[PDB]
């Protein structure tokens, strides 16, 4: 399915068509946006799919989630070879994360290097995660 | 009981075949609850037109023993995030409405005017009613 | 040495979505049992 249309339907966790709070911006960020602050203070109380759909669309026609996520992990490619460290990663993750179990962080992580090179292409990565 | 379901397929039979669209409201009016699923399964093999004996065959694999009321109430229980066990009217619109096979909005609108009275549902209990009346 | 916040912000809000599909996932064939029987019951 659409990814914004499920992305709605998968964080509408009450389920009366409505997406509100921290649910909202998740969903936002579940299809590989990060807003900016001025964005995330302008968001209405709630949104049912009409209006996520809207602001989804207009965001989307200014901002590249493919081309925004590898230019955030190209700040941490110190080698300068499409690549960063994955222990890096997994230990941010486990540092600043929120929503993740440390068994969710590792599967991730062997996603993203398969053949456990201690590097993650991120580009990729990236790719072969927003199909 | 037989001879009243022979009688209704070959009333809405055309050369002796049924399109499976009428299939499921005549299994529905058996007391059966086939879903859109079984339905496009059963097409795989057979068809979407039916004889008397395949619609019998159809009709005998659409019993689904698997029902029971527990499953069905946590499957509602998962849009209930204080598990008190309410939904709001609102809540069951959009849920069967968005999930699952939706239902449209005049089916919705139906069962909504013949089974909800306030606006807080007690799912388990209206699961319980839907569970009722099935041909066993 | 910028901030890895942003890029775990969004890591973490896909795989959180990923976690929702796999347990809607888990029910919904249970809605699609409760919608054949409304559909039985409206006959």
């Amino acid at each position: 399915p659409p990814r914004v249309r499920e992305a709605f339907a998968l964080f509408d966790t009450d389920g009366d068509g409505e997406i509100s709070g921290r649910d909202l911006v998740l969903a936002i960020r579940s299809c590989g946006v990060s807003p900016t602050p001025d964005e995330i203070k302008a968001l209405p109380m709630s949104m049912a799919w009409p209006d996520f759909e809207a602001w989804m669309s207009k965001k989307l026609a200014s901002y590249n989630p493919e081309e925004e996520l590898i230019k955030s992990f190209k700040a941490f490619d110190r080698s300068n070879d499409g690549t960063v460290s994955a222990d890096e990663l997994s230990q941010v993750m486990l540092a600043l994360g929120e929503l993740l179990s440390d068994e969710e962080v590792k599967a991730m992580i062997k996603e993203a290097d398969p053949n456990g090179t201690g590097k993650i292409q991120y580009a990729n990565f990236v790719k072969m995660l927003l199909k | 009981e037989a001879d009243e379901m022979y009688a209704r397929f070959n009333a809405r039979a055309s050369g002796g075949k049924v399109s499976t669209g009428d299939a499921m409201i005549l299994a529905r009016q058996l007391g059966l609850a086939p879903s859109y699923a079984d339905k496009q399964a059963f097409e795989e093999k057979s068809g979407d037109n039916l004889d008397y004996a395949s619609f019998q065959k159809f009709v005998g694999t659409s019993t689904h023993p698997e029902d029971n009321i527990e499953d069905l109430v946590e499957a509602f229980a998962y849009f209930d995030v204080s598990k008190h066990g309410y939904l709001t009217r609102k809540q069951m619109g959009n849920i069967l409405m968005t999930y699952g096979e939706p239902l449209t909005t005049e089916e919705f609108n139906a069962l909504a005017a013949e089974y909800f009275t306030s606006d807080q549902i007690d799912y388990r209990q209206f699961c319980k009613a839907m569970l009722e009346a099935e041909n066993l | 040495a910028s901030s890895w916040e942003p890029l775990v912000s969004v890591l973490e809000a896909y795989y959180a979505g990923r976690r929702h599909k796999k347990q809607l996932l888990k029910k919904t064939p249970f809605i699609i049992r409760a919608q054949a029987h409304i559909r039985r019951h409206l006959v």
